[PDB]
C-alpha cells in the first residue's frame, strides 16, 4: 500500500516563497528518490527534480533553476518543495516515485498541491442577473438566463438555481483568474415559463461566510 | 532537451471502438518511455513503462509499441472511462520531458451552438462596470470561433472565455464569453455583437443589441 501525502492548497502572495510536503508511507522511505512535477494549464506537465533521503541531495531540471530548491527529511519519511521567487507559478505540484528499480517511470504520484499566487485578499463576489433584452422572453420555445459572478477571492464559489430545483439545460462554467475571480451560469427554460414561473440564482463563497440569490427579472 | 510531440490535442473516439495516440520523441531515447493517464482533478497514472509494457492493475486494452523516435499508445475496445488525457514522457536522459498531452473525446451528430448575448446589469451599471456576456451551449465539434463586434469593428481587448469540457450525458461542449469594458467606454458605444463560427452553419451564427434600444 505505497502511499504519498501531499500537503492542502495554500494561497501565497506575489513575492515571498511556500515549502510544500509529501508524506511518504508503506515502503522505506530512503529506498527510493522522490521526484517532484509541475503542472499548468497552458504548458502541461514539467518535471522538477529528484531528491535521495538515503543522501544523493539533488539534481534539478535546467528551467527551475533555483526557484526550485528540493529538500527532505528521514525520520519522518516526507519531502519537501520550497518554491522560492513565485509570481507565475500558480500550479498544481506533484510528489512522484519510480515503482520498479530499473525504470524512471512514475508509478506513484501523490494527489497534487494546488498553488495559487495572488496580492488580492478575501473578497466577496458580486452577482449580477442576466435576462434577455427587453424583458420578453426570447422569440423561440426556449429561453436562456443567465448569472454572473465577478470580483471575489479566493475560489471558489458555489452556484445553484432555485435553490438546486433547477438542475437541467444548466451550463455553469469555470472560474478565470482577473484579480477576482470570475465566473457565469446559463439556464435554459420553456419560454412560457419565465418569467411566469420565477427563477434566481444562489451564489455562495464560502471564504467571505456570503450568500447571494438574485432573482432574474424582465428588464429595459 | 528531448521534445516529445503529441500532434493531437484531442482525437475523436467511440465506445467499444480502437483508438491510438501518437507520440514522438525529439530524439532517439531508445525504449525509456512512458505513457500515463489522468482524469479532472486527479494525478496522473502510469499505464505503460519502458515503451511497451502494461504497469501492473493495468488492463490488457492498453497497449504500447514503438521504440526509438516514434511511439504509439493503443486502446483495442474504448470503454466510458477511457476519455481522458494521456501523456507521453520520456526517461532516457534528463531533463524528464512530457508530451503535451492527447485528450480523448466522444464522437457525436453534430450540434449548433445555442447563442445567446446579454446587456450589461444595471447593478453593474451603478458600480461603473459593464460585462456583456454571450453563451454558446451545446455545440459540437468544440471548433469554434468567438468574435466580438462593438459598432462593426472587432475588439479583442477585455474578451474573457471559459469553457466545459465535453458534457459526460450529451457529449457536446459549451462556452462562455464575456467583454468586460468600464461603464465609461461601454456608454461610448451602441452596437455590441457575439458572432460565433461553426461548421454547422455557413454563416456565423450572430447576437447583438443596441444600447437603449429594445
Amino acid at each position: 500500500a505505497v502511499h504519498l501525502q501531499g500537503t492542502e492548497l495554500v494561497k501565497p502572495g506575489a513575492s515571498a516563497g511556500v515549502k510544500l510536503s509529501c508524506k511518504a508511507s508503506g515502503y522505506t522511505f530512503t529506498n527510493y528518490d522522490m521526484n517532484w512535477v509541475r503542472q499548468r494549464p497552458e504548458q502541461g506537465l514539467e518535471w522538477i527534480g529528484w531528491i535521495f533521503p538515503g543522501d544523493g541531495s539533488t539534481r534539478y531540471n535546467e528551467k527551475f533553476k533555483g526557484k526550485a530548491t528540493l529538500t527532505t527529511d528521514k525520520s519522518s519519511s516526507t519531502a519537501y518543495q520550497l518554491n522560492r521567487l513565485t509570481s507565475e507559478d500558480s500550479a498544481v505540484y506533484f510528489c512522484a516515485r519510480r515503482g520498479f528499480h530499473g525504470s524512471y517511470s512514475f508509478a506513484y504520484w501523490g494527489q497534487g498541491t494546488l498553488v495559487t499566487v495572488s496580492g488580492a485578499k478575501t473578497t466577496a463576489p458580486s452577482v449580477y442577473p442576466l435576462a434577455p433584452a427587453a424583458g420578453a422572453a426570447g422569440a423561440g420555445s426556449s429561453v436562456t438566463l443567465g448569472c454572473l459572478v465577478k470580483g471575489y477571492f479566493p475560489e471558489p464559489v458555489t452556484l445553484t438555481w432555485n435553490s438546486g430545483s433547477l438542475s437541467s439545460g444548466v451550463h455553469t462554467f469555470p472560474a478565470v483568474l482577473a484579480d477576482l475571480y470570475t465566473l457565469s451560469s446559463s439556464v435554459t427554460v420553456t419560454s412560457s415559463t419565465w418569467p411566469a414561473e420565477s427563477i434566481t440564482c444562489n451564489v455562495a463563497h464560502p471564504a467571505s461566510s456570503t450568500k447571494v440569490d438574485k432573482k432574474i427579472e424582465p428588464r429595459g | 532537451d528531448i521534445v516529445m510531440t503529441q500532434s493531437h490535442k484531442f482525437m475523436s473516439t467511440s465506445v467499444g471502438d480502437r483508438v491510438s495516440i501518437t507520440c514522438k520523441a525529439s530524439q532517439d531515447v531508445n525504449t525509456a518511455l512512458a505513457w500515463y493517464q489522468q482524469i479532472p482533478g486527479q494525478s496522473p497514472k502510469l499505464l505503460i513503462y519502458s515503451a511497451s509494457n502494461r504497469y501492473t492493475g493495468v488492463p490488457d486494452r492498453f497497449t504500447a509499441s514503438g521504440s526509438g523516435t516514434d511511439f504509439t499508445f493503443t486502446i483495442s475496445s474504448v470503454q466510458a472511462e477511457d476519455l481522458a488525457l494521456y501523456y507521453c514522457q520520456q526517461h532516457y536522459t534528463t531533463p524528464w520531458t512530457f508530451g503535451g498531452g492527447t485528450k480523448l473525446e466522444i464522437k457525436r451528430a453534430d450540434a449548433a451552438p445555442t447563442v445567446s448575448i446579454f446587456p450589461p446589469s444595471s447593478e453593474q451599471l451603478t458600480s461603473g462596470g459593464a460585462s456583456v456576456v454571450c453563451f454558446l451551449n451545446n455545440f459540437y465539434p468544440k471548433d469554434i470561433n468567438v468574435k466580438w463586434a462593438i459598432d462593426g469593428a472587432e475588439r479583442a481587448g477585455g474578451v474573457l472565455n471559459s469553457f466545459t469540457g465535453q458534457d459526460s450525458k450529451d457529449s457536446t461542449y459549451s462556452m462562455s464569453s464575456t467583454l468586460t469594458l468600464t461603464k465609461d467606454e461601454y456608454e461610448r458605444h451602441a452596437s455590441y455583437t457575439c458572432e460565433a463560427t461553426h461548421k454547422t452553419s455557413t454563416a456565423p451564427i450572430v447576437k447583438s443589441f443596441n444600447r437603449g434600444a429594445a
